[PDB]
C-alpha cells in the first residue's frame, strides 16, 4: 500500500503567519494528491486537488504545489477558523489512502480561565455516585491543572477532564474536570475545592462550596 | 449535490449492519449522485481516516480494502439516487464514524447512453455528515440529565454559568442544544468521556447574564437516538 | 437464355463474404458483435435480412454511397494513428453498445468527452505521406437534451469541421428528441473524408466530436456487395446473383439484372 507521511505533528501558529504542512509519499505518485481541512466532530472538506488546484470556494489562502513524493499545503495567512486537522491523500493506486493528519492550533495572547464549580443534585445523590464539577471557561493555552480537594485531602484517581476544541473564532479552550464519589463519601465531608494553575494565573484560583449550604 | 448517511447503532461482535448514503440537490449540468463514482470512508474515534470501498456510476469497477473485502457489499440504486453498505461480520475494530464520499469526476451522463471508460476515482469534493457504527457487546442505555445550577455564589458579577450533565449512557452519540437550539452563543458541549463503568458522560454549559437568572427559561435539549431517549431539563437555580 | 438457379452462392472461384448478423457499415464501424469482421477482405460481401445494429443508435446521410465506397475498395483494413486530443477525455462507452460485460462503442471511433470543467478547442491535423488514399470515418453526436449537451461538451453549442485542401464538412450538431432506439433517443451521424497522397486532414471542434482512431486503406479493383438471403455452397461458379450461383455457358440470362462475375446479358 502507499504510505502518506505529514509534517508537522502539529503546529500553532499566529493569525495572519505563512504555515507550511508537508506530505511525503512512499512512492512516486504523480499529482493524484488532495488535501482535506476537517474540524473536529464535522465532515472532511477538500481544499486542493490534483496537488494544486483550488477546489471553488475554498478561500485563495490555501495553495498546494508539489509531484512525484512530495508536497506542500500553504496557507498564506492564517485565520482563525483554520483550526482543524489537514490530511493529504492519493489515488495513485488501491487501497486509497490518507495521511496521519497536521493538527493546526492558533497562538494566541494568553488568556485565564473563568472558573466555576457545580455540587452534585440531589436527584443524582438518589444513585448512589455524586458528581461534582469543575468548569475552566475560555483560556489560552490549552495546559492547565486541576486539582480537587475534600476537607483538604488532594483527591487522585477519581476525575476526568474533558476539553474543547480551540474555538474558530476567539481561539480559546474550555475545559470540565468531574470528580467521582460514592454518596457515602461524599456526605463525609464538607470543603469541596477546585484548584486551578494555569499560565494567566499569577497564583492559583480555588473554587468551592460546603455541602448542603 | 448533498449526501446525507444513516443506519448507523450499535451491534454486536458478528453481527450485520447496512448503512445507506441519499443524495439530494445538483452540481455540473443539474448533475445528481448517478452522474458519480462514490466511496465509504470511515474515521475511528480518535484516529485518522480509512478508505473502504469504491462503486462507479453505474455499478462496476467495484473494489473494497483488505481489512473489508469478504465481509463488506457496497451497491447503489440510481433511481433512488441512493448508495449502500452491506457490512457483515462486525468486529469491534470497525467500529467509527462511516462517510459517504463523492469523487469529482462525472462518470456517466444518466439518458445520454454515455458512460466514461475509465474509473478516474479522484477527489472527494462532497462528504455527508457520517453515521456512527459501534461494534460492542455492552448494551444499549439512556443517559440520565442532571442539573449543573448557577450558583447562589453566582455574583461572579453579572456573568453565571449554568448547565447539564448528562451521565451513563451508551454508546455514543448523544446531542444537546439549549432552548431547543435557539440558544448557541457561549455553549459548550465538551466531548464524551469514556468512565471505568464503561458508560460515557458528558457536560454541556453555557454562560449568561446573572440578572436573567430569575427570569427566562433555560432548557438543555438531550437526544440519545440510540435508546430513544429525549429530556429536556429545565436548569433553575437552588 | 439462362433462366434458372440453384438457390446458392458457389464459395469458388470468388471470394465471398458473409456478413451474416452484420451490414458492411456495422463492420467498418466496428459494432462489438460484427469484431470479427475486422481487416476482413471480399470479392463480393454478402448482406443478409437478418443483419441487425447492436451499438449506439446512428444514421449516415448519404448512406449508400458510403457502402458503395468500401464494398467497392473491397478490404476493412484499418490502421491505427498516432491522434492526440489534449484536454478532452477519450474513449466514451454506453450501455447500448456492450463488449464483452462492460460498455463499448463502436471499436473504430473515439467518444470524445469534457475534462474537468472544460472542452477545448480541439484542432488536430494527419498527414497523409503515404502514396496511397486514407478513408477516414468519424461522426458527431446529437444529444437530445440541452442539459446532456453541456454535461458532455461544456460549450453549449458543438460543431465539427474536417477538412483537407480539396474539401470542407461543418457538421452543426442538432440538439433535440429523435424516434426511442433501445431506450435512447440520441443519435450519432457518421461522415467521411478521403484524404490523398500528399494531402492533409485537419479536424477541428469545440465539442459533439466522435473521433477516428485511423483510417481504412483504400485500393480500386473487382469487388462489390449483394445483398441475398441465399446460403453459401461448396462448389464453382464464375457468375453469381442474388437468387444464386448461376451457369454462364449461355449468352443472356433472366435470373437478376444484379450479377456479380463473368455473366450472361440480362433479358
Ligand atoms: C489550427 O492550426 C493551425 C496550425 O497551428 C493554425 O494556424 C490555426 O490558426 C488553428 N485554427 C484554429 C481554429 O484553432
Ligand atoms: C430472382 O430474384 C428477383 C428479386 O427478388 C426476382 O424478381 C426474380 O423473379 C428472381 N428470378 C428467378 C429466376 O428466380
Amino acid at each position: 500500500d502507499i504510505q502518506l507521511t505529514q509534517s508537522p505533528s502539529s503546529l500553532s501558529a499566529s493569525v495572519g503567519d505563512r504555515v507550511t504542512l508537508t506530505c511525503q509519499a512512499s512512492q512516486d505518485i504523480r499529482k493524484f494528491l488532495n488535501w482535506y481541512q476537517q474540524k473536529p466532530g464535522k465532515g472532511p472538506k477538500l481544499l486542493i486537488y490534483d496537488a494544486s488546484n483550488l477546489q471553488r470556494g475554498v478561500p485563495s489562502r490555501f495553495s498546494g504545489g508539489g509531484s512525484g513524493t512530495d508536497f506542500t499545503l500553504i496557507i498564506s495567512s492564517l485565520q482563525p477558523e483554520d483550526v482543524g486537522t489537514y490530511y493529504c491523500q492519493q489515488y495513485d493506486g488501491l487501497p486509497f489512502t490518507f495521511g496521519g493528519g497536521t493538527k493546526v492550533v492558533i497562538k494566541r495572547t494568553v488568556a485565564a480561565p473563568s472558573v466555576f464549580i457545580f455540587p452534585p443534585s440531589d436527584e443524582q445523590l438518589k444513585s448512589g455516585t455524586a458528581s461534582v464539577v469543575c468548569l475552566l471557561n475560555n483560556f489560552y493555552p490549552r495546559e492547565a491543572k486541576v486539582q480537587w480537594k475534600v476537607d483538604n485531602a488532594l483527591q487522585s484517581g477519581n476525575s476526568q477532564e474533558s476539553v474543547t476544541e480551540q474555538d474558530s473564532k476567539d481561539s480559546t479552550y474550555s475545559l470540565s474536570s468531574t470528580l467521582t464519589l460514592s454518596k457515602a463519601d461524599y456526605e463525609k465531608h464538607k470543603v469541596y475545592a477546585c484548584e486551578v494553575t494555569h499560565q494567566g494565573l499569577s497564583s492559583p484560583v480555588t473554587k468551592s462550596f460546603n455541602r448542603g449550604e | 449535490v448533498q449526501l446525507q448517511e444513516s443506519g448507523g447503532g450499535l451491534v454486536q461482535p458478528g453481527e450485520s449492519l447496512r448503512l445507506s448514503c441519499v443524495g439530494s440537490g445538483s452540481s455540473f449540468g443539474e448533475s445528481t449522485l448517478s452522474y458519480y463514482a462514490v466511496s465509504w470512508v470511515r474515521q475511528a474515534p480518535g484516529k485518522g481516516l480509512e478508505w473502504l470501498s469504491i462503486i462507479n456510476a453505474g455499478g462496476g469497477d467495484i473494489d473494497y480494502a483488505d481489512s473489508v473485502e469478504g465481509r463488506f457489499t457496497i451497491s447503489r440504486d440510481n433511481s433512488k439516487e441512493t448508495l449502500y453498505l452491506q457490512m457483515t461480520n462486525l468486529r469491534v475494530e470497525d467500529t467509527g464514524v462511516y462517510y459517504c464520499a463523492k469523487h469529482m469526476s462525472m462518470q456517466q451522463v444518466p439518458g445520454s447512453g454515455w458512460e466514461r471508460a475509465d474509473l478516474v476515482g479522484d477527489a472527494f469534493d462532497v462528504w455527508g455528515q457520517g453515521t456512527m457504527v459501534t461494534v460492542s457487546s455492552a448494551s444499549t442505555k439512556g443517559p440520565s440529565v442532571f442539573p449543573l445550577a448557577p450558583s447562589s455564589k453566582s455574583t461572579s458579577g453579572g456573568t453565571a454559568a449554568l448547565g447539564c450533565l448528562v451521565k451513563d449512557y451508551f454508546p455514543e452519540p448523544v446531542t444537546v442544544s439549549w432552548n431547543s437550539g435557539a440558544l448557541t452563543s457561549g455553549v459548550h458541549t465538551f466531548p464524551a468521556v469514556l468512565q471505568s463503568s464503561g458508560l460515557y458522560s458528558l457536560s454541556s454549559v453555557v454562560t449568561v447574564p446573572s440578572s436573567s437568572l430569575g427570569t427566562q427559561t433555560y432548557i438543555c435539549n438531550v437526544n440519545h437516538k440510540p435508546s430513544n431517549t429525549k429530556v429536556d431539563k429545565r436548569v433553575e437555580p437552588k | 437464355v439462362q433462366s434458372s438457379s440453384t438457390g446458392k452462392i458457389c464459395n469458388n472461384p470468388h471470394r465471398i463474404l458473409d456478413g451474416i448478423d452484420c451490414t458492411l457499415i456495422d463492420a467498418l464501424l466496428g459494432d462489438p458483435h460484427c469484431d470479427v469482421f475486422q481487416n476482413e477482405t471480399w470479392d463480393l460481401f454478402v448482406e443478409r435480412s437478418k443483419a441487425f445494429s447492436n451499438c449506439y443508435p446512428y444514421d449516415v446521410p448519404d448512406y449508400a454511397s458510403l457502402r458503395s465506397l468500401v464494398a467497392s475498395s473491397g478490404t476493412l483494413e484499418f490502421i491505427t494513428e498516432g491522434f492526440t486530443w489534449t484536454g478532452v477525455t477519450q474513449n466514451g462507452g454506453s450501455n447500448a453498445c456492450k463488449r464483452g460485460p462492460g460498455s463499448g462503442f463502436f471499436s473504430r471511433l473515439n467518444w470524445l468527452t469534457k475534462s474537468g470543467s472544460t472542452y477545448p478547442v480541439l484542432n488536430v491535423t494527419m498527414p497523409n505521406n503515404d502514396n496511397f488514399d486514407k478513408l477516414y470515418i468519424w461522426g458527431v453526436h446529437h444529444p437530445s437534451t440541452n442539459q446532456e449537451q453541456t454535461s458532455l461538451y461544456v460549450q453549449a453549442s458543438g460543431r465539427v469541421t474536417v477538412s483537407t485542401r480539396r474539401s470542407q464538412q461543418t457538421i452543426i450538431p442538432n440538439i433535440g428528441s429523435r424516434p426511442w432506439v433501445r431506450g435512447l433517443s440520441s443519435r450519432i451521424s457518421i461522415y467521411w473524408t478521403i484524404v490523398k497522397p500528399g494531402d492533409v486532414l485537419v479536424i477541428n471542434s469545440n465539442g459533439n466530436l466522435i473521433a477516428p482512431r485511423g483510417y481504412f486503406k483504400m485500393r480500386t479493383g473487382k469487388s462489390s456487395i449483394m445483398r441475398s438471403d441465399a446460403p453459401i455452397d461448396t462448389c464453382i461458379s464464375e457468375c453469381i446473383t442474388p437468387n444464386g450461383s448461376i451457369p454462364n455457358d449461355k449468352p443472356f440470362q433472366n435470373v437478376n439484372k444484379i450479377t456479380y462475375g463473368a455473366c450472361p446479358k440480362y433479358v
